[PDB]
């Protein structure tokens, strides 16, 4: 099970950062669960494989590149030469993301979200995941730092002995 | 073709594209001019032709930023004056110049 959190600036209110989390089972192809949270009230929704396939077919492009574009869009994988635009309407509960290009936008995709009735739980879960991840990464970093210190000491010692070996 | 027809056709074919006519024509020029000026260019632009009683549909499929871009030319048989002024008279002038 995989999850990715990204920051976004909705064009409707371009002054507050909203946080979008995408959770998928084994790959982005199978489907995913999208949760968009603004810190007070959040919206959640589910997208199945069938919707992705239909969107790809209508878009008139191969599935691989459509999945690549989705990954580069939602999963913060954008490179330098690409600017995207996300849109959300709360009154209609509609979400859609497009790709801007020199005054030419392309409606890459569109989902529908249904509000969650207790934002506290989802906010708490997201913060919990973030804290757990930082803890685990810190553990790994400290471990490999210790390993490198040990190995460097070993290398110093062995080369020091090699000098004498060659001299003799 | 003028601007309104371009905008209508662009909305129809490219359902998910939303651009002003000026930008669309600029992109079409950037897509076509490289091929017309010189071949063997490393650009993705496939062409096809259909036929009807009189008309010809020239279909252009390409990609910009890797995303699809379709256009169709609905060409009707050219008027006698246009064919004359563009082929018959210039070719006669060319022949006379080469003879000189």
């Amino acid at each position: 099970m995989e999850r990715k959190i990204s920051r976004i600036h909705l064009v409707s209110e371009p002054s507050i950062t909203h946080f979008l989390q995408v959770s998928w089972e084994k790959t982005l192809e199978s489907g995913f669960v999208i949760t968009l949270t603004d810190g007070h009230s959040a919206w959640t929704g589910t997208v199945s494989e069938s919707e992705i396939s239909q969107e790809a077919d209508d878009m008139a492009m191969e599935k691989g590149k459509y999945v690549g574009e989705l990954r580069k869009a939602l999963l913060s994988g954008a490179g330098p030469a690409d600017v995207y635009t996300f849109n959300f309407s709360k009154e209609s509960c509609y979400f859609f993301f497009e790709k801007n290009l020199k005054d030419v936008s392309f409606r890459l995709g569109s989902f529908n979200l249904e509000k969650v009735e207790n934002p506290a739980e989802v906010i708490r879960e997201l913060i919990c995941y973030c804290l757990d991840t930082i803890a685990e990464n810190q553990a790994k970093n400290e471990h490999l730092q210790k390993e490198n210190e040990r190995l460097l000491r070993d290398w110093n010692d062995v080369q020091g002995r090699f000098e004498k070996c060659v001299s003799a | 073709v003028d601007t309104s027809v371009v905008s209508q056709r662009a909305k129809e074919l490219n359902k998910r594209l939303t651009a002003p006519p000026a930008a669309f024509l600029c992109h079409l020029d950037n897509l076509l001019r490289p091929l017309l000026k010189d071949a063997a260019h490393p650009s993705e632009a496939t062409f096809s032709c259909d036929c009807v009683a009189d008309a010809l549909i020239l279909r252009v499929r390409s990609e910009l930023s890797g995303l699809p871009f379709y256009w169709n030319f609905h060409c009707m048989l050219a008027s006698p004056s246009l064919v004359s002024q563009h082929l018959i008279r210039p070719l006669m002038g060319m022949s006379l110049a080469l003879q000189c």
